[PDB]
């Protein structure tokens, strides 16, 4: 499964 | 023994025909098992192998949300990318994402993976302690001073070491007759004049699983490594792989050359030569 | 950006045997960008039913598709591959040879 995302770059 | 789970992300931006287009696929070492389209009419994560099918609706419903918001954290990335390159707003670009994990026959995380590319070169990557990042170019290097404020790399390193590898052990489990068997390749020679003088012979390899495979020419036991033409190995569609290798060689000197064969399904390595009927 | 013009192959599943249903294939990789257009031919004329595998990528970042539709092959028809990409001045096409 899928990791959440966090972050823009 | 060895397994891998792979999330591959590509966000491609069109500037005057809409938003960046995100799109995810999963895979269990050359198997995949689930993407997501955002240009699809009702986006959603779907099956792409049997054995995930039996997830219930709680898994699908939140790994759309999750895929719904990665689009949308992805295109922030993309005008923040172009920014930090001082690009124009006309020009289309692509992010790429790949994550996951590998793990040995014991389940036991091997190596995490978290790296990106921007419009196809390494961008900045989470390097193999899970802790710290390697950034490509000054622009990376932005990314990697908020990345760090962030603490994204701890998040990440709980990802990649619990929900990674136990949602790979889990499918392993679930998929084992196909992702935990090897098919090993049905192999030939074949031999075709293209003078008087010379013939090519041909070695095939095919309907293997998984796609990893070494074919190699041998001239009196000399591997021909320059003189050997090599096809990438290429997807059947029925879950196999085929390759061929091929040598010219001169006419009445067959005997003296021998392909080799090794792959995981096979008992011991293959040498075949041209056999003539 | 970089760009990186396709790789093709053009295949059949199964050995060919005349007259026997199989699949033809047209594998293009290690390109980029994404976008490409592939047409499967017969006789010089787009195939309508053909389908293609979700978008990937290899360790290079280079992207693959797997262009493919049920066929059956005979003596006299040819299939080909023909790609469109911004790498290339002109559609590449590329035969399909029952022997590669």
């Amino acid at each position: 499964r899928p990791q959440v995302p966090l972050r823009p770059m | 023994g060895s397994h891998s789970m792979r999330y591959f992300y590509t966000s491609v931006s069109r500037p005057g025909r809409g938003e960046p287009r995100f799109i995810s696929v999963g895979y269990v070492d050359d198997t995949q098992f689930v993407r997501f389209d955002s240009d699809a009419a009702s986006p959603r994560e779907e099956p792409r192998a049997p054995w995930i099918e039996q997830e219930g609706p709680e898994y699908w419903d939140r790994n759309t949300q999750i895929y719904k918001a990665q689009a949308q954290t992805d295109r922030e990335s993309l005008r923040n990318l172009r920014g930090y390159y001082n690009q124009s707003e006309a020009g289309s670009h692509t992010l790429q994402s790949m994550y996951g994990c590998d793990v040995g026959p014991d389940g036991r995380l091997l190596r995490g993976h978290n790296q990106y590319a921007y419009d196809g070169k390494d961008y900045i990557a989470l390097n193999e302690d899970l802790r710290s990042w390697t950034a490509a170019d000054t622009a990376a290097q932005i990314t990697q001073r908020k990345w760090e404020a962030a603490r994204v790399a701890e998040q990440d390193r709980a990802y990649l070491e619990g929900t990674c590898v136990e949602w790979l052990r889990r499918y392993l489990e679930n998929g084992k007759d196909t992702l935990e068997r090897a098919d090993p390749p049905k192999t030939h020679v074949t031999h075709h004049p293209i003078s008087d003088h010379e013939a090519t012979l041909r070695c095939w390899a095919l309907g293997f699983y998984p796609a990893e495979i070494t074919l190699t020419w041998q001239r009196d036991g000399e591997d021909q490594t320059q003189d050997t033409e090599l096809v990438e190995t290429r997807p059947a569609g029925d879950r196999t792989f085929q390759k061929w290798a091929a040598v010219v060689v001169p006419s009445g000197e067959e005997q003296r050359y021998t392909c080799h064969v090794q792959h995981e399904g096979l008992p011991k390595p293959l040498t075949l030569r041209w056999e003539p009927s | 950006m970089i760009q990186r013009t396709p790789k093709i192959q053009v295949y059949s599943r199964h050995p060919a045997e005349n007259g026997k249903s199989n699949f033809l294939n047209c594998y293009v990789s290690g390109f980029h960008p994404s976008d490409i257009e592939v047409d499967l031919l017969k006789n010089g004329e787009r195939i309508e039913k053909v389908e293609h595998s979700d978008l990937s990528f290899s360790k290079d970042w280079s992207f693959y598709l797997l262009y493919y539709t049920e066929f059956t092959p005979t003596e006299k028809d040819e299939y080909a591959c023909r790609v469109n990409h911004v790498t290339l001045s002109q559609p590449k096409i590329v035969k399909w040879d029952r022997d590669m």
